[PDB]
């Protein structure tokens, strides 16, 4: 199960800040990846470890902390696009693909 | 919900309909002053039963219910957004909708080519269609007693208002339109006091004497 | 796959989940096989595991790796596409020389007709008389040697009386360039068949593993001649750019406009059947 | 297909807030809701109408701008669970659900 | 379904995509159909569409329709849950007194022990064995009505002698409300079978649609007489709260410790079963 | 109350001072609440408040649902104050085989007889001498299965010799379409009426749930063969087409002329009335 | 030429009400104006319009749709008067 999960918070005050920075490090140390700012990942084995890891973000979120959980397949995964304002190739049906010089 | 003044020894609770009947015409005329000055005066407290203070945008007060206009900017804008939020929610009416509207868009574009004049168009969009027939509840009210309940509709729709107050409304209905009234308020579960300077003989209404005691009456 | 990706960075290739796995330091980033038609592996620097070229041997993607200097080294051929190659070797031993010569003279008449196209397109004109007589003058065995003077009178009327197709220019690189691409394509068609590759259609005595991909990719030369003719003045790097270009555009065949890929694998397969049935239909195919 | 949509975007400068302003406005035009913060969805009749709101949504990004695009089933945004530091409902598997007085 | 979703708000439901939609002005909220067991509005200003209803009967959820009081006004009944009831109604007809006294005397036996289990674990020695001996007192026909002597001891012992079953008091309320719920939901496993509810399995003269499903649903009743003694002093709101976690409550089935929902189904089951097959075997339940 | 409000379009109800509101996009009507009777929504686009469910509950009125099919599928219970029709329900168990026998002879000789007549209309003498014949030799318990072997008579007359109704072609699934229609017509009639329509007048088969509706929409029958003969070489969506003109058509009744839907009615009217009365009088239909 | 328009027809079906709405609305869309129910009349500025209105009324006429025309002067047509509403026993109250 793919576990996608956002992040987000008021930032404001140093006690915030710091939360955010444990709260996202606790993030990594738990296997999530961040793709972006907010934007982050897990691949989960099984349901039951899905559960457990609900109830822990669950006791780890701080304090004004919102984060959203969401369950995706690995093709919707790699489905995924993300454009900076810039798009993921992989949204693109472009015939070449180029890793490299653009030219 | 509560309602809470200096007069009461304790506050009342208003829940579903509820008839209050003031036998003093100051404390009544004070008591009206402080509905409409709710939000410059602090001797008038209501407390929900979360035991929050709402504020004077929360409180819906009609004295007049035919002078009351049940169209209003906001209304018409909540009920247009409503209405698009209706239509957003099915995606295959909401491509016909886009489709036809294309049509006619492409129909008016070549007319316009066809016009000597040069013409400039943006687009059509929903909400202009909406605002462009003129969706708006229903303007006809034969008498007093089908707009109070026009009033009691629009009141449980608006989510914004916990509480409907009346003042002096209950004389131009009679007993059984005043039975109905309040079976109508019993269905529809929403929170709606009345003031009245008499009392009123048949109904269950809470007096408040020219003592300061209030006693409940049937 | 309708996608051709092209590597020229540092990074390592791992499969995972029916995924190509692009690593690196920077970013990593994972790609659908489904979708890949062609892997080209531009710089020495790429790493890649076992395992991903048995999932691309398996998905059929051709795998073709360059040298520091860019220009392609080797390609991955794979030993058995399908069942049907063992029994269509039987059938390629079984071939008749008629068969062989008059395939082979029809597709180096479409290669001439071609270019005589191109030269009426081009408004290249006498040269296209040169080139058509030749086309309407080519025989079995090829006594004249149209197709030779063909190309020397294309080459020669194109990039001027000075220029040959033996000098080092870039001119001649990029066309050895075209030229190795197109067979890579054109010999991965032919393992996708079955067919031996190194039996030719046309001499028997000429010995190379790319001969029969190059009798089938002799039409589609002057496709190349067209870009580079266009871009011959730009840098070799640019010219390289415009010929990967090649693969985004289409191109008309004679049913309907299909990609290069497709109309190479469609050619390929209607000169096989053509080939086993003894040229019931000849593809042909034009600018 | 269902169209989940996260963006953020630095929000310092007065141009910075009225684009993101101007962006979320185009959003809520073009039939997307806002879940939360930087969180957003709308479901899209097929894969062209789809293909179309990508352009366009790559044409309104502002400058700076980071918008992340993922494809989900109706199955997977009815799992989607969102914790404030209070969770969702849906992804409970409480027996009694009380939409009401909790009493 | 697993879930009991009670709406007490005022709200829109709409029916979208197999999924129950839940629309409100604060907010919106979708839940499957498949996990919802019983669906019940406690509220006159809830709004629903026919086609959710439509969808509610192909998914044999029972929907509770209460009243301003919030007690439950009426319940949707659909015509055809099964095929097979038309089959049992045939079934039902030929049924024979012999076993529909055996039945409903083993079901008041099994009801008037687990009274007496119930004052056992209250440690009532005299009132457990009062209730034992007339257990052990149960005939055919029931001539000393030992059933209504052994509810007259049951209530009049937990709740005192002044106490009675016609009172108005909140604690009659609560039974009335809980015997309301649960036979809500037997008749719903009864309407599954297909049986007629109409028919009841003790006296003929008496004509109700509840009858059935009240003998069936004849031992359960001190599950709700436990909570409504522990409960007595609290509010009839907080009673009624404690009264709807007996959903989420599981008890212990003779198999293993089960739902109350898959208690009564298959408890039911076994007793259609054992109706059609003339007392094959007899369930017990046991608090 | 006596009018029976059936709601067959697209609307809202509301209920407001002792006053039911049904708002179509057309017009609004208001209806006092004691000059309704039963309550009946023929689709799944009808929108109702549980606030009127509850002034349905104090009225007694009986709510029914249908399907998109049109087929009843549930209806509202209430707990207490109980409708009438669940005490009529009784009185069709305690219906007897000699009135079953006899009602259902009588249908049996209503259709053969109105076969053999739409084949006089149609001019075949011999055939529909011959099923008169077989209509005036039917007799009780069917030894004879006359009926039976005027269908293929009727089938064979109407559509050749070598149709049958066991064949798959569009002409038997429009005589199944029609025969749903019809089923679904007389089956929320038979609803109407509260009579439980598991219950069949044919004591041999009562495997189909709608025994009691297919047998007494069996005398209307032919009427759809005969549009289904006229249109027979049109293909079965054009003679869907022709059949849902059978709603808006209007037919001969005994008395006047009159729609379908009310002919149905009183139909089954007469029929549930002579079923509990014991044969007061028999309906009787002719094409 | 003032066109005084009476329209009927069978209204019990759901398709026969939505073709009288459509050629009411017809109707209003090509200046006629409804004084009562069935009750219409136009000002047509001379005969060509008159028979051309004709005909298109003829081409609008639903199924089972009866229409009633006849010409009065403008004169006449302003003539025209809407009446909008000998017993032994008058009874004022219950009517028993």
């Amino acid at each position: 199960m793919r576990m996608i999960l956002m992040f987000d918070m008021p930032t404001d005050t140093a006690e915030e800040r710091k939360a955010y920075r444990k709260f996202r490090k606790f993030l990594l140390s738990e296997g999530f990846i961040m793709h972006q700012f907010s934007v982050y990942s897990k691949l989960l084995l099984n349901h039951t470890a899905n559960t457990a890891m609900v109830g822990r973000l669950k006791a780890n979120n701080p304090k004004k902390g919102n984060i959203t959980i969401l369950t995706v397949t690995e093709k919707q995964f790699a489905r995924m696009i993300y454009l900076y304002g810039n798009t993921s190739i992989a949204n693109s049906e472009e015939r070449l693909v180029f890793l490299g010089d653009n030219y | 919900m509560k309602i809470n003044f200096s007069l009461l020894d304790e506050p009342m609770e208003v829940n579903l309909g509820t008839v209050l009947v003031i036998e003093d015409v100051s404390v009544f005329a004070q008591l009206v002053k402080e509905f409409y000055q709710y939000d410059e005066q602090s001797n008038l407290t209501i407390f929900d039963s979360k035991i929050r203070s709402i504020r004077s945008s929360e409180l819906l007060l009609i004295t007049d219910i035919l002078g009351y206009d049940i169209n209003t900017s906001q209304v018409l804008k909540l009920l247009h957004t409503d209405i698009v939020s209706q239509l957003n929610d099915k995606p295959e009416v909401r491509s016909e909708i886009d489709s036809l509207v294309s049509l006619i868009t492409d129909i008016i574009m070549a007319e316009c080519i066809e016009n000597e004049l040069d013409i400039e168009y943006d687009e059509i969009t929903l909400l202009e269609l909406i605002k462009a027939l003129g969706v708006r509840i229903e303007t006809k009210s034969c008498t007093v007693f089908e707009k109070i309940f026009e009033i009691l509709q629009i009141f449980k729709y608006l989510v914004k208002k916990r509480i409907l107050v009346f003042v002096n409304s209950l004389s131009y209905f009679s007993k059984d339109e005043i039975y109905q009234i309040l079976e109508y308020t019993k269905l529809s579960q929403a929170d709606v006091l009345f003031l009245e300077p008499r009392q009123i003989e048949g109904i269950q209404q809470f007096i408040l004497d020219k003592d300061y005691i209030l006693m409940p009456y049937n | 796959g309708w996608r051709t990706v092209v590597v020229n960075i540092h990074s390592k290739l791992s499969y995972k989940n029916n995924h190509l796995i692009f690593r690196n330091s920077y970013k990593t980033e994972m790609i659908h096989l489904s979708e890949i038609d062609i892997l080209l592996l531009e710089t020495t620097d790429i790493v890649l595991t076992t395992m991903l070229v048995k999932r691309l041997v398996d998905e059929n993607i051709l795998v073709i790796f360059c040298d520091d200097k860019r220009l392609p080294t080797a390609f991955l051929t794979p030993y058995y596409a399908r069942h049907d190659s063992s029994l269509q070797i039987a059938r390629q031993i079984a071939w008749k020389e008629n068969v062989k010569c008059e395939v082979w003279t029809a597709i180096i008449a479409q290669k001439i007709l071609n270019q005589s196209y191109y030269l009426g397109e081009c408004s290249f004109f006498e040269k296209s008389q040169s080139i058509m007589e030749l086309y309407h003058g080519l025989e079995r065995f090829d006594p004249s040697n149209r197709e030779g003077h063909s190309a020397r009178i294309y080459f020669n009327t194109l990039f001027g009386n000075d220029f040959t197709r033996e000098s080092d220019n870039d001119i001649n690189a990029a066309l050895d360039y075209g030229y190795t691409l197109l067979l890579s394509m054109f010999a991965r068609e032919v393992v996708v068949c079955g067919c031996m590759t190194q039996i030719g259609l046309k001499h028997a005595n000429q010995f190379n593993q790319f001969n029969l991909a190059s009798d089938i990719m002799e039409p589609f030369r002057p496709i190349i001649d067209r870009i580079v003719y266009q871009n011959r003045h730009n840098n070799f790097v640019k010219i390289k750019k415009e010929l990967f270009s090649i693969f985004s555009e289409t191109y008309l065949y004679n049913g309907k406009e299909m990609y290069l890929s497709n109309i190479v694998s469609d050619y390929t397969k209607k000169v096989i059947k053509a080939l086993n049935q003894l040229g019931e239909e000849i593809p042909e195919f034009r600018i």
